[PDB]
């Protein structure tokens, strides 16, 4: 009964394993998407022509899932680590970040 | 794309940054008026898409739960909808 | 427990109330998305980073959803409707099949 | 850069894994885990290049204990007993 949308996230390296494996950052700003894709998808929503129809279906035959609220856009963020010979490299790692959501 | 030419009012499914209940699209205004789970009835309005926008507007007829959709395309159009439900049908099916 | 993959579904314009806008074809193959995305992600998931770094932070703090499996390819189909005054016109709805899912 | 390395297999196949093997550009792995009556289990299979790096790395006090390793080469992944923390 709330609609998808990003949401905060913060992932803390030390916190989850990678302490040691990472230099740097130690955490970064991740968010995620989360919420309900109800009919009709709004514009806000960025469905595709698919879940529009997906949607209506599952409104007449619910053994047919709804879509279902995901990053619709992703950017990258750079890290320092160290890797499988252990030198210490910077790295862009890609679609790490969630920039906005959608009903797909 | 087709930019974002028409603005909407908004009640129930506007934007997260939607300004005084409206929004903007290059689609349609909608007002649904629906049965929830409960048989609880809502009003509800917002913008929908130009991508999509044939089958939403249309509706399948019969889903679930009692619903009526309608669309106009001219500035906060949806304010004067008055959708109203379906008639019940009575009998199994 | 079955994890993401494709599924069969074919949406008859006719079933759901269409086919009196819908001249051609009368209906499609639209398939969909559904099923798990467990820890690890399997390479036949095209999971981004973004998924694998939130089906870690799940497994640590559950209140933070899944990944979940979402369309990743799409294809298009042309189809015969009514327009507004009643004119039959051809178009290529863009996104209309799903070809391929994803943990996103 | 395409898929080369050769894999096993089992609970994480893909549904065209011939002889339960998949093919990458990533790594083998295979992977313990731990259930509720403390009945474990053992599953492997194909992980991709991309992200592998985030997979492949132990993390501690999950839901559950369970350990992962990987590697790249034919078959790695068909005898490898990773151990419980």
């Amino acid at each position: 009964k709330s609609s998808c949308k990003r949401h905060p996230l913060y992932v803390d390296f030390s916190d989850v394993g990678w302490n040691d494996w990472i230099v740097a950052p130690p955490g970064y700003h991740a968010f995620y998407c989360h919420g309900e894709c109800p009919f009709p998808l709004a514009d806000h929503l960025n469905s595709t022509n698919h879940a529009i129809v997906q949607t209506l279906v599952n409104s007449v035959n619910s053994k047919i899932p709804k879509a279902c609220c995901v990053p619709t856009e992703l950017s990258a963020i750079s890290m320092l680590y160290l890797d499988e010979n252990e030198k210490v490299v910077l790295k862009n790692y890609q679609d790490m970040v969630v920039e906005g959501c959608g009903c797909r | 794309d087709t930019l974002p030419f028409l603005k909407c009012y908004c009640s129930g499914h506007c934007p997260d940054d939607a300004i005084n209940n409206t929004c903007i699209t290059n689609g349609h205004c909608f007002a649904i008026i629906e049965e929830d789970d409960q048989g609880e009835t809502t009003l509800t309005s917002g913008c929908l898409g130009l991508e999509g926008s044939d089958f939403q507007c249309r509706d399948t007829p019969i889903p679930h739960q009692r619903r009526s959709i309608e669309c106009c395309r001219t500035n906060l159009c949806n304010q004067y909808l008055q959708p109203t439900l379906p008639p019940v049908v009575i009998g199994p099916f």
